[PDB]
Formats: C-alpha cells, sequence, structure tokens
RNA sequence: GAGACCGAUAGCGCACAAGUAGAGUGAUCGAAAGAUGAAAAGCACUUUGAAAAGAGGGUUAAAUAGCACGUGAAAUUGUUGAAAGGGAAGCGCUUGUGACCAGACUUGCGCCCGGCGGAUCAUCCGGUGUUCUCACCGGUGCACUCCGCCGGGCUCAGGCCAG
RNA sequence: AAACUUUCAACAACGGAUCUCUUGGUUCUGGCAUCGAUGAAGAACGCAGCGAAAUGCGAUAAGUAAUGUGAAUUGCAGAAUUCCGU
C-alpha cells in the first residue's frame, strides 16, 4: 500500500475503509514480532546492535542543508565560513564592507537607546527590552497623540550626538511587539551604521513564564550559537556589538541567541553549577558523548528574561531605507523565494 | 462557436470521455509540441509522444530539464523522463509524473510510421496555406 | 450590434462578426427586443450600415396591422411647456418660496 | 481642521438590542427577533418586568440616521475608484474598506484616501509599517 | 410538464417595444447609461458605409 | 427629451448608479460634479452641463457640454484650462458659466476649491512621508505565515534550547574560560573538576 | 495587553497519548482525576494497588453507590470502587511517557503528572453501545529554582 | 443534442458492492454508503510495547490534509483559568466591582519678508490635434504677472466634557 | 479548607452541518427500426499468480481469426514477446 492509494483504485468507499483497517492490524503485529526476534538475537551477540545503530540512523534536515557549492562571500552566499578557511589552509569581504562592527577594539561600555514604534503602545514590551541590553534607556517616540512625528534618522541623529552607540526601534502589530529595528550609530567621524530589521513572533515577558525571576543588573554572558554564514556572522556580531564585551561573571547570568534553521530563538536565564542529583544523567555532547572532565556536575537554569523568536528580514547601508543612499544601498533582503526548499538556509 | 450537432457542448460528456478514454484515442491526447528547429524543418507542430522521444520539461517544479522518455502511462495520463526523480521514505527513487502538455519534444524516435505521420501533417499543412494564399 | 441589410450586403459580414466577443449581428428585416434591449435596459450600441438606413423606412411601412404609433405629447421637453413666454406670461404671483421661514 | 462637519448631538434611544423571547434558555432559537403570537404570551400583552417590543417611537434622529460616532457614515470601498467618489464628501463619509480587498489594493485605498482627506475605518488590517 | 412556460404577446405591442428600443439606441446618454463604453465614436446613430 | 432620459434613468436602470443604504445615492460617472445620483448633477440627463476635473500634469480644466453637439459624444465636451490663481479661476467660471443653472455655477466652484486643497494636502503629506521614510507594506500571507509557523515548530524542537545551554556552559568551565577562582562557581566544585 | 502562561519548554516535558482504546470512560475519567499532580512514582504505586485490591477509587462525579469501605477516609468520599482496566491502561501509558523522558534524558525520579485528560472516543457501532476513551498526558520536571546574586552598587 | 431542473437527508430505490447487502415459507419488501494531496512523495530509520496505540524523526506549500483523511457548525464531553453557590440561581430596568478588548479632532488653512525653480507670463519662435477657438508638445528668457519649494515672522480656526 | 454544581474563555474531543465540487439523476427535443427452434430474455457452472457484493469470455474460456492504428500493459510479480516491423 506504500506504492498505490487505495482511493485511486477501489471506488466504494465502505469496502476500501475496512481492507485498510486489515492493513493496520496486519502490519502492526508484524512489526512488532519482526522487532522482538530482533531484540531477542541482540541479547546474545550485542556486535549487531552496533552494527545496526551505525548504519540505520534517522534524518534531519540540518544534516541535509544545501550550501553553495561556490567560492566567494558577498553577504548572500550560503556557505560555511569556518569550512571556507579550513579548505583555504589545506571574513575579509565583511571586514571591508562593515569596517565598524569588524574592527579592532569595540567602545567599552555601550549606550543604547529604545523607542517604539510612532505613536505606539506598547510601553512595558519595550521597557523590557530595554532591562534585555545593560545601559539602555527607553524614551517614547511620541509625547502626545497630537505631536511632532520624529523620524528614526533624525533619532539617529540626535542619539549620536549625546553619546548613545546604537539605537533600537520596537514596531508593534495587534498591540504587540512585531518587529525589530537596530541601527548601529557608532563614534566620532564614521557615518550610522548598518540597520537590521528583525521579526519578533512569539512573545513571552518573563511574567507569563512560570517559575521564572527577577534580572539583576550584573552584565551577562553571550551564547550566540549555530551561526555559520557570512550573513550570520554579521548577525552575530551585531548582537556582540549591543552587550558589554566583559561580563560581570558573578551573576551567573546567560542571555542566548540560538539560530536554528534561520530562527534565531532568543532566551534569557540564570544558573548554578551543582552536583547532579542521584537519579540524574550526565551531560552528554554531540559525536563523543560523556563529556570528559565535567562528569557528574550539571547546571541548573532558571528563566529570567523574555520568550521570542527573530527572523532577518533586511540590512540596510545606512539607517533604514531612507538613508542608505548609494547602489549598494539593500545589502540583503529576505524573500519567500529563499525558504522555497527547506534545506536552504540563509544564516 | 459550435456549429454541427454532433459536437457536444457538455462539460459532463467530456469529463466522461476524457477520463474514461481507449489507450488509442489516449495517445492523441497524450501529445506534446515540436521545438523551434522541429517546427521549421518538419512544418509539423504536435505529434504523440512514445518511448524513444528526447524531451524537455518546461513547465512546472522540474523546468529547464532535459532527457528521454522512459515510459508513456496513458492510464494516468503521465510520462517518464530519465533522471526526473523523486525520493521515497525509503530512499528508492521514483519516477515524477509530468502530464505531455509541459513539455517540447527535442529528437524524435523515428520509424516508417513516424514519417507517415510526419507526411500527413505536412501535406494538410501545406495545402491548406496554398489553398488560403491562391 | 451591427445591423445590416442581406438584400444589398449579403450574409458574408455575419461571418467576420461571428467571432468577435460581445458583438452581435442582425439583419434590418429581423430585429429582435432580446438584442435592442438586453435585459430590459434601454439604449444598445448600434452600427448601422447606410443600406439599412434606406430599408428602415420600408420595413416599417410594411408591417400590417400596424402603423408608427402617435404620442400622447407632441413636445417632450417639459422644461419648454413651463418656462415658456405663452405659460408664464398668464401665471398667478407666487404664493410662496422654495424654503419657508419659520413663523412662531 | 480634519473632522466630520457640525452635526447635532447623536441621542440613541435605546442601546440594546430586542432579544427573541425565551432565546435565552433554548439554543435553537436564536436571538434574532421575532415578534410572539400567542394570545396569552406575557411579551406580547406587554406586562410589567418583560421584555419590551420594537416600536417606530425608538427610531432615531434623521439628522443623525446611519452617523458613526465620529460623525460619518460607513461608505463600503472595493477599490480606488470608490474612494474617489468621496471627493466632495470627505466631512459626511467615511471610507470602509470591504472585507474581500487584497493586501496591495487596500494600500492604494489608504494612499488615496489621505489625499483626498477621508476617514478610514478599518486602515491597519492587512498592513504594517516598514521604515 | 403542464406549466405555462411561453408567453403570449401582441404582435402591436411587441412591434411598439421595438420601434421604443430603436428609438433609445439614437439617443447618446441612454447608450451610455446601458453600460456601452460610448465616448469614441463620432455620430451616436454610426451610419457605416455599405461599400466598406 | 431630458425629463424622459430622466425618468429611465431615475425610475428603471443607470450604469453609473451606486447604492448606498445610508439615504443616499451616488453616481459613479468621471464628468459629475457631485458624485450624487440627483436630477440637478446627472450628466446624462443635462443636455447643458459643466464638471471641472483634474489632469495628472495637474491641470484643472472645465469641462462644458451643449445640446447642439450632443449627438456626437466624441465631440461632446469642450476642454478649458483654469488658472493656477484662485480667485482668478473663479472668475473664468463666473464668465465662461454665464446665464447656467445657479447649481451648475456653484458645484463647479466648490469642485474647483475641493481640488485646489487636495493639492496642497498632497504636498504636504508628500513632504511628510519623505521625512519619516516609513511605507505602509503589505503583511505576511496567510500561507507564508502558516509556513513560519511550522518550521518555527520543528526549529524549536530541534533546537534543544535548555539542554544547548547547559552543554555550552559546562564546555567553558572545563576549557578555563572563566578564569581561576571563578565567581561563577562553588569552590568544591571545581577542584572535582580536575 | 495580556499574555497567557506560556506553555513549559519541551525538552523538560514528556508525552504520552492513548487513542480509541477499549476501556469505560466514566470509569477512567474518575481514576485520571484520582492521580492529577502527584508524582509518577506515587502514581505508579496507587494504580498497581488499585490493581491489587488494596486501595479503592473514590468515585466523585460519575459517581454510583456500590462500596463504602473505610479506605475512602483518606479521599472524603464515601463512594468507592476498583477499576482494574482502568488502572492498566493508565500504567501502560504512564510508563510509556518514563520510557519517552529517558530518551529526551529526563530526570526520572522527579517527573510530576502536570496534565492528565480524558476524552471520548466513537462509539463502537454493533441497541448497546460501548463506551471507549482517549487519554492524554503530559510529564514534566519539578520546577528547580537558583540562588540570585547579590546586587552590586555602582 | 439540449435545460432559468436537482446537487449526496437532494436528484431515479441506486453518483459507490444497488435491485446489491439484509428480511420473509412464499408472493414480495429492500437500505446505508461520494470529496487525502498537484503528485503517494501513503511516514524510511531510532525507541516504547501485544495496539485500529505513543514519543522522536521524515515527506509536503501545508500532516491542527496520515487511506479515522477538503471545510469541519450545534447538541454533548474532558483539561486549564476566573468567579459564584447550598433546594440557590436563569428573564426586565439601573448602577457597582473584577477581567479582557477598543482607543477620542483624519488634528490645518491663511497673510508678510528673502532666495531658488517652473509656467497658463512674453503682443517670442516652431509644430500637432481639434468641436475652428480651443487644447497639447519642442526651443527660448525672467521686464511684468502667477504658481510651487526652501529659510524666517505673524495671525486665525479647531473635536469632546465640565464650571 | 476540600470536593460537587453552575457560567464564561482558551485548548482538546464527539458528530458530520455549512461552503465548494460532480464519469449521477430528472425533463425536453431530434435521427433510425434490430430478439427467439440457425435456440432469445433469464438461471447456474467454470476461465486471471495474488481478485469481487465487478467486468469480459466459454474447455479456442479477462479470449482466437480479420481490418485499422502504430509502440505498449502497469497495484506488484512476470514475458530473449515485439521496434524501418504482417
Ligand atoms: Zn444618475
Amino acid at each position: 500500500l506504500s506504492r498505490v492509494s487505495l482511493a485511486r483504485t477501489i471506488g466504494n468507499k465502505l469496502k476500501r475503509q475496512q481492507l485498510y483497517i486489515q492493513a493496520k492490524k496486519a502490519n502492526s503485529r508484524a512489526k512488532h514480532e519482526e522487532r522482538h526476534r530482533r531484540r531477542k538475537e541482540e541479547a546474545k551477540n550485542p556486535e549487531l546492535k552496533q552494527k545496526r545503530l551505525e548504519k540505520n540512523q534517522p534524518a534531519s534536515i540540518d544534516k541535509k542543508r544545501i550550501w553553495d557549492d561556490l567560492d566567494d562571500d558577498s553577504l548572500g552566499a550560503v556557505v560555511d565560513v569556518a569550512e571556507l578557511k579550513r579548505r583555504r589552509l589545506e571574513p575579509d569581504s565583511l571586514t571591508s564592507q562593515f569596517p565598524n562592527l569588524f574592527a579592532d577594539e569595540p567602545p567599552p561600555v555601550p549606550k543604547i537607546l529604545v523607542t517604539t514604534g510612532i505613536n505606539g503602545t506598547i510601553h512595558k514590551e519595550a521597557e523590557e527590552i530595554a532591562s534585555i541590553f545593560p545601559n539602555a534607556t527607553y524614551i517614547r517616540r511620541t509625547a502626545h497623540r497630537y505631536a511632532y512625528k520624529y523620524s528614526v534618522r533624525e533619532i539617529a541623529k540626535f542619539a549620536k550626538n549625546r553619546g548613545y552607540t546604537a539605537l533600537l526601534v520596537v514596531q508593534e502589530d495587534q498591540k504587540r511587539p512585531s518587529r525589530l529595528v537596530v541601527v548601529h550609530l557608532n563614534g566620532e567621524g564614521v557615518p550610522p551604521g548598518p540597520t537590521l530589521t528583525y521579526t519578533i513572533r512569539n512573545y513571552a515577558p518573563g511574567k507569563a513564564i512560570p517559575g521564572h525571576g527577577r534580572a539583576t543588573n550584573h552584565y551577562p554572558e553571550l551564547l550566540l550559537n549555530n551561526f555559520k554564514t557570512p550573513l550570520g556572522l554579521l548577525a552575530a556580531k551585531s548582537m556582540h556589538i549591543l552587550f558589554p564585551s566583559k561580563p560581570e561573571l558573578a551573576g551567573r547570568q546567560v542571555v542566548t541567541l540560538h539560530n536554528q534553521r534561520d530562527y534565531i530563538f532568543f532566551r534569557r536565564h540564570r544558573y548554578v553549577f551543582r552536583e547532579a542529583r542521584p537519579t540524574e544523567k550526565n551531560v552528554v555532547g554531540a559525536d563523543g558523548k560523556e563529556m570528559e572532565g565535567v562528569k557528574g556536575i550539571r547546571a541548573g537554569l532558571q528563566e529570567i528574561g523574555p520568550r521570542m523568536t527573530l527572523k532577518l528580514r533586511r540590512v540596510d547601508k545606512g539607517v533604514g531605507r531612507a538613508g542608505s543612499e548609494g547602489p549598494d544601498a539593500v545589502k540583503w533582503e529576505w524573500k519567500a523565494k529563499m525558504e522555497k526548499k527547506r534545506t536552504r538556509f540563509n544564516l | 462557436m459550435k456549429v454541427r450537432p454532433t459536437v457536444s457542448s457538455s462539460r459532463r460528456k467530456a469529463r466522461k470521455a476524457h477520463f474514461s478514454a481507449p489507450s488509442s484515442v489516449r495517445r492523441v491526447i497524450m501529445s506534446a509540441p515540436l521545438s523551434k528547429e522541429l517546427r521549421e524543418k518538419y512544418n509539423v507542430r504536435s505529434i504523440p509522444i512514445r518511448k524513444g522521444d528526447e524531451v524537455q520539461i518546461v513547465r512546472g517544479a522540474h523546468k529547464d530539464k532535459e532527457g528521454k522518455v522512459t515510459s508513456v502511462y496513458r492510464l494516468k495520463y503521465v510520462i517518464h523522463v530519465e533522471r526526473v526523480t523523486r525520493e521515497k521514505a525509503t530512499g528508492q527513487t521514483v519516477p515524477i509524473g509530468i502530464h505531455p502538455s509541459n513539455v517540447v519534444i527535442t529528437k524524435l524516435h523515428l520509424d516508417k510510421d513516424r514519417e507517415n505521420i510526419l507526411a500527413r501533417i505536412k501535406a494538410g499543412r501545406e495545402q491548406v496555406a496554398k489553398a488560403k494564399g491562391k | 450590434l451591427i445591423v445590416y441589410s442581406p438584400e444589398h450586403d449579403g450574409k458574408e459580414l455575419v461571418k467576420g462578426f461571428r467571432n468577435i466577443p460581445g458583438v452581435e449581428t442582425c439583419p434590418v428585416d429581423a430585429l429582435n427586443l432580446l438584442q435592442l434591449a438586453p435585459g430590459g435596459h434601454l439604449g444598445r450600441f448600434i452600427v448601422w450600415t447606410s443600406a439599412a438606413i434606406k430599408q428602415l423606412d420600408a420595413v416599417y411601412e410594411s408591417k400590417k396591422g400596424f402603423f408608427l404609433p402617435a404620442n400622447i405629447v407632441s413636445q417632450a421637453d417639459l422644461s419648454r411647456l413651463i418656462n415658456s413666454t405663452e405659460i408664464q406670461s398668464v401665471l398667478r404671483a407666487p404664493k410662496g418660496e422654495a424654503r419657508t421661514k419659520r413663523a412662531c | 481642521m480634519v473632522a466630520a462637519k457640525k452635526h447635532v448631538p447623536i441621542v440613541k434611544k435605546r442601546t440594546k438590542r430586542f432579544m427573541r423571547h425565551q432565546s435565552d434558555r433554548f439554543k435553537c432559537l436564536d436571538s434574532a427577533w421575532r415578534k410572539p403570537k400567542g394570545i396569552d404570551n406575557r411579551v406580547r400583552r406587554r406586562f410589567k418586568g418583560n421584555l419590551a417590543m420594537p416600536s417606530i417611537g425608538y427610531g432615531s434622529n434623521k439628522k443623525t440616521k446611519h452617523m458613526m460616532p465620529s460623525g460619518h457614515k460607513a461608505f463600503l470601498v472595493h477599490n480606488v475608484k470608490d474612494v474617489e467618489l468621496l471627493l466632495m464628501h470627505n466631512r459626511t463619509y467615511a471610507a470602509e474598506i470591504a472585507h474581500n480587498v487584497s493586501s496591495r489594493k487596500r494600500i492604494d485605498i489608504i494612499t488615496r484616501a489621505k489625499q483626498l482627506g477621508v476617514k478610514v475605518t478599518n486602515a491597519k488590517a492587512k498592513v504594517t509599517t516598514e521604515v | 410538464i403542464w406549466r405555462k412556460w411561453h408567453v403570449k404577446i401582441n404582435q402591436g405591442q411587441k412591434r411598439f417595444a421595438t420601434a421604443s428600443a430603436l428609438a433609445a439606441s439614437a439617443v447618446a446618454p441612454l447608450l451610455m447609461a446601458r453600460g456601452h463604453q460610448v465616448s469614441t465614436v463620432p455620430e451616436v446613430p454610426l451610419v457605416v458605409d455599405s461599400a466598406a | 427629451s431630458d425629463e424622459i432620459v430622466w425618468q429611465i434613468i431615475n425610475q428603471q436602470f443607470c450604469a453609473f448608479k451606486l447604492k448606498t443604504t445610508k439615504g443616499q445615492n451616488f453616481c459613479r460617472n468621471e464628468y459629475s460634479v457631485s458624485g450624487l445620483c440627483n436630477r440637478q448633477s446627472c450628466p446624462l440627463a443635462n443636455s447643458r452641463y459643466a464638471t471641472v476635473r483634474q489632469s495628472p500634469k495637474g491641470t484643472i480644466y472645465l469641462y462644458i457640454k451643449t445640446i447642439e453637439r450632443s449627438h456626437m459624444p466624441s465631440k461632446w465636451w469642450e476642454k478649458i484650462k483654469l488658472s493656477q490663481n484662485y480667485q482668478k479661476a473663479l472668475e473664468q467660471i463666473d464668465q465662461r458659466l454665464q446665464f447656467f443653472p445657479k447649481f451648475l455655477i456653484h458645484k463647479c466652484k466648490q469642485r474647483l476649491t475641493r481640488l485646489v486643497q487636495v493639492a496642497i494636502r498632497m504636498r504636504r503629506i508628500a513632504a511628510e512621508e519623505a521625512r519619516l521614510g516609513e511605507k505602509l507594506v503589505p503583511k505576511m500571507a496567510p500561507k507564508i505565515k502558516k509556513r513560519e509557523e511550522a518550521r518555527e515548530r520543528k526549529a524549536l524542537a530541534a533546537a534543544k534550547l535548555e539542554r544547548t545551554i547547559e552543554r555550552e556552559l559546562l564546555d567553558r568551565l572545563r576549557q578555563g574560560a572563566y578564569g581561576d577562582q571563578p565567581l561563577n562557581c562553588n569552590p568544591q566544585i571545581w577542584k572535582k573538576v580536575l | 495587553v495580556r499574555y497567557a502562561a506560556t506553555e513549559i519548554a519541551p525538552t523538560k516535558s514528556a508525552r504520552a497519548r492513548g487513542s480509541y482504546l477499549r476501556v469505560s470512560f466514566k470509569n477512567t475519567r474518575e481514576t485520571a482525576q484520582a492521580i492529577n499532580g502527584w508524582k509518577l512514582q506515587r502514581a505508579l504505586t496507587f494504580l498497581q494497588n488499585v490493581i491489587d485490591k488494596k486501595e479503592a477509587v473514590p468515585m466523585r462525579r460519575y459517581a454510583g453507590s456500590t462500596g463504602r469501605t473505610a479506605q475512602g477516609k483518606q479521599w472524603g468520599v464515601s463512594r468507592a470502587r476498583w477499576p482494574v482496566k482502568s488502572a492498566q491502561f493508565l500504567i501502560g501509558l504512564l510508563k510509556n511517557a518514563e520510557a519517552n523522558a529517558d530518551a529526551k534524558g529526563l530526570d526520572t525520579g522527579n517527573l510530576i503528572i502536570k496534565h492528565i485528560q480524558v476524552n471520548q472516543a466513537p462509539k463502537q457501532r454493533r441497541p448497546y453501545m460501548s463506551n471507549p476513551c482517549h487519554i492524554e498526558l503530559i510529564l514534566t520536571e519539578a520546577e528547580e529554582t537558583v540562588q540570585k546574586s547579590e546586587a552590586v552598587v555602582r
């Protein structure tokens, strides 16, 4: 029945259903005895269980990832950056295109300004996003309903004069945070750098999370996981530039941005190292299980931050589209044609 | 519009005849256009496909893919093309169905009956052009 | 709707207009109300021919038992009937205006 | 000054729907109003403490009939040509974009209404703002 | 089957109605009230030459 | 026969008639001074008529229809350019719609008024939108939203998020990323690591 | 706006389902309510004691006057019975979720039953009707709380 | 060959195993039952365990489309959250409290000064179409006029609720 | 304080309404006139590797002869059977 559809070969519906019910009872009975005879033979000779497991392994979309089988990096080429250096031994394009993010030494204490969408109503959601990044302040975009309508381009000029490093705008839809626009103001003479707009889909505050906790003013430790492409390395370095470089490693606070299949899962936990409880299993590693040296102690976790899932939609030369003026004004613009195949992961 | 009384404009009778057709008249339905080079040489637009025809897919998700016909499945109105395949769950590669109207024939499989088909279409197309011209 | 004369134009014009969507063909001897007033709404666009305009007097004369009906109104422009020098010379002075001021 | 014209105050004589008798008790009876017809029906004879019937005395003022709280009358709009019909009536009417209008066509309508000074009831349905 | 499908109309009333439809076709407002995109023809009866 | 034409349009059918439930009827004809289906502002029923329209180059024209050319709809309206000066443009209506019905004189001035303020309103909101740089764009389509909702669910399971955080945090303690005598951990826990 | 209580993370959870189970819906609903919000090891001992006729299941909603034993003093309900097939189906479902938690790498000794739910299956068309049921259940680790650092002044 | 017919409780009893399955000694009586997906790509492999069942994982645009299959109403039922109650309560009028949701006028015009630029300005030149005096292009310029834009200055009008 | 009951909301069931579809029915019209002792209509028994609550056929048994077309059949097995050819 794997190669034939009973619907397109049996016109009578009721006769087809019984033949499928007889098929389900037959196959489920057959699979049980075949796996039980295998379990009996595995007990005597355990070597064949090792042979069966190494040959027959489950499929993964991550292991079927399609890379651009070519050279070159242009912030639009899907390629493993680390495997390119390893092949070269046997990212210059990013540094030249974005000298400010990938320079030698960042400013020590970044100053961050968070504002809302114009005449927004998400003040409590934006302030909690301001508490995510240390040394961040929240200012509403418009004072009254009938107030002056300041532009993002203006505020980028205003905050750069005052001394801020980045400007964050949280755009709302259905009175919920929906887009995160990250603007890099930089310092001295270099212009306001790249603008990275994201999408905040599953927003949940810490109050909604069961068994949560408060955040202390300690600078968190940054975990930027599973970024491999040239585009991902820019998104990783941009999130790096917002946080302080030296973490206060006494608050035991960790902020994570994990990229699983172009979905940047964001969390904020606080941890403690503790000995493993006797009924608990040791922490395993992939391909090299039973992680050595750390055997028998586990890291507990308690969420203290907002839940959100981000996805990168556009990166611009300057501040927004109106503000990027050259012929390379739009750097990388997400379109749905790129996600046509499920194994194409852009970042 | 239709004129002759034997012709029917019934959607019911048309859909019944298409899906209950014999394989002889399934062959005429299962026909494909010829290429620009083949049109300007045989003076023929469209012939039914047979197994030996090298063809090119021009519609669908397998656009711009060229190959030889592997099977002419008339029961499901499907041709099969070399190396146009997908994997099952088990990993076994199965042919993908392309309708004959989504391909253009690049090279014919020529036998004596095929030149007679190509001559008869050219004879009629030349005749009416002469009748219209003069 | 193309209206033609089968006596002087022939029926070859019917075949040329037959495939063009929307356009319809009708001889001047066999005018159809379903085509002249589609849906009961009056004012069909008609492309006459010169031979049909000559025949139009004849085909409506040859209809026995019928003559072109006499209207019950000779001048259908009512503004000419009312705003004329002959009507307006005899009228009484206007007893009021279009809007009446509220007294109390 | 972009608002509706000077209108007399809107007074609604009754803000509550007339509910069908015993519609709260039986799920087969919809809440839509049906006049009772039994001769011993306590609603029909209009005893006190029972549901009132609709009547022409509840009729709203003819100057403020069909008026939204802002003072406008809703105008159902399907494309850009319908908004331009409101060029001379931008103080009396408001544009209500129909529910089966696409995303792109709505932005064309919303842009046109802003240029014409016409209020849109639903201007944030299938749209979003990008900087 | 023996429902009344066809309607008898007097021949005088049919020819009256045809005479009114012909007269309405000579009126340019009534053409565009009927939905015809008639803004380019240079004469509303629009008599073409039979020789063409 | 202007009264007869009104009787067919009003009572039976007009292709330009839009009927609303709000009590007023609307005229969809592009040559109407007010988009309403009353007798005084019907381009069809009124053999002599005037209207004001705007060209996309920005020029406002006065369209006058006379009865003496009504049999040819191609040569029906005459287009007469109006001045940019507002008080001069109002005087052209008074000069050229002389001896016309007062309604048509009045509604042509009001249509002239509305078209001039829209151009000012156009240039104001174009200047403000060029300042903000914000643009309305369509939201995500239903099918794409269904796709990202499904593929985020699979990415969340494949992440194994709290396991990965624990795995990476224990990697840094092993590799000495926290430095000697760390404020992160418990000193009876480090002596287990050696 | 309001935000609903978000779900506890799937890698801290464990799920098990049972569909079209030939077992009475009224009995299984009363059996599942007895063990809702218990420890895993607490529930497996209780349901095995119901099998061995030791501890009884109280009847609260679909309650029939069948037995009045002193075992109901621990529940406060005077009506009690011994659902055997309902305990057996729920035991195999709880053991399934314990195996699922160990495949996902969870602590076997600290699962609680935060979610149990019994629905109705389609009736088996034979004047006599059977009443099968669907059962689903979710286990999670107990919520672990860690200590806060002392806040630093600056 | 058709239709101002019906659209799966309809239309022939039968869109499908239909005079079938089934009932009666017999003459006879006589149902219910359509819809995965574009394509079976009809869920490989790991792991529970005795099953028309799960948890992973995969196919697909989508599996909350998995041969129980388009959409998937109501009666009825379970879990979670809020509130109430003890033969109460339910409906009508009127507040109050809590929870959730929404978000008021769409918020503008007019003068004066300076600069810049186009014109419908110039008794400027050339061309096109026209209803034959009206429109539209191309090239010239800023003495006059009129529009815009930018930079200053000034004034007015603004929706609702109170006193 | 539990439980129990009620109302509301989210999620999950049950059930198959609603929308959409239609190799079916119904009704009308038109062309034509053809069952059987040369054994009809109807009733059985058989013929296919896995087959019916189908269809075709008759010990030449999912068919043979002859003519035409021109490269298949297909749910899986299986055919050195056929491709410038009775
Ligand atoms: Zn009208």
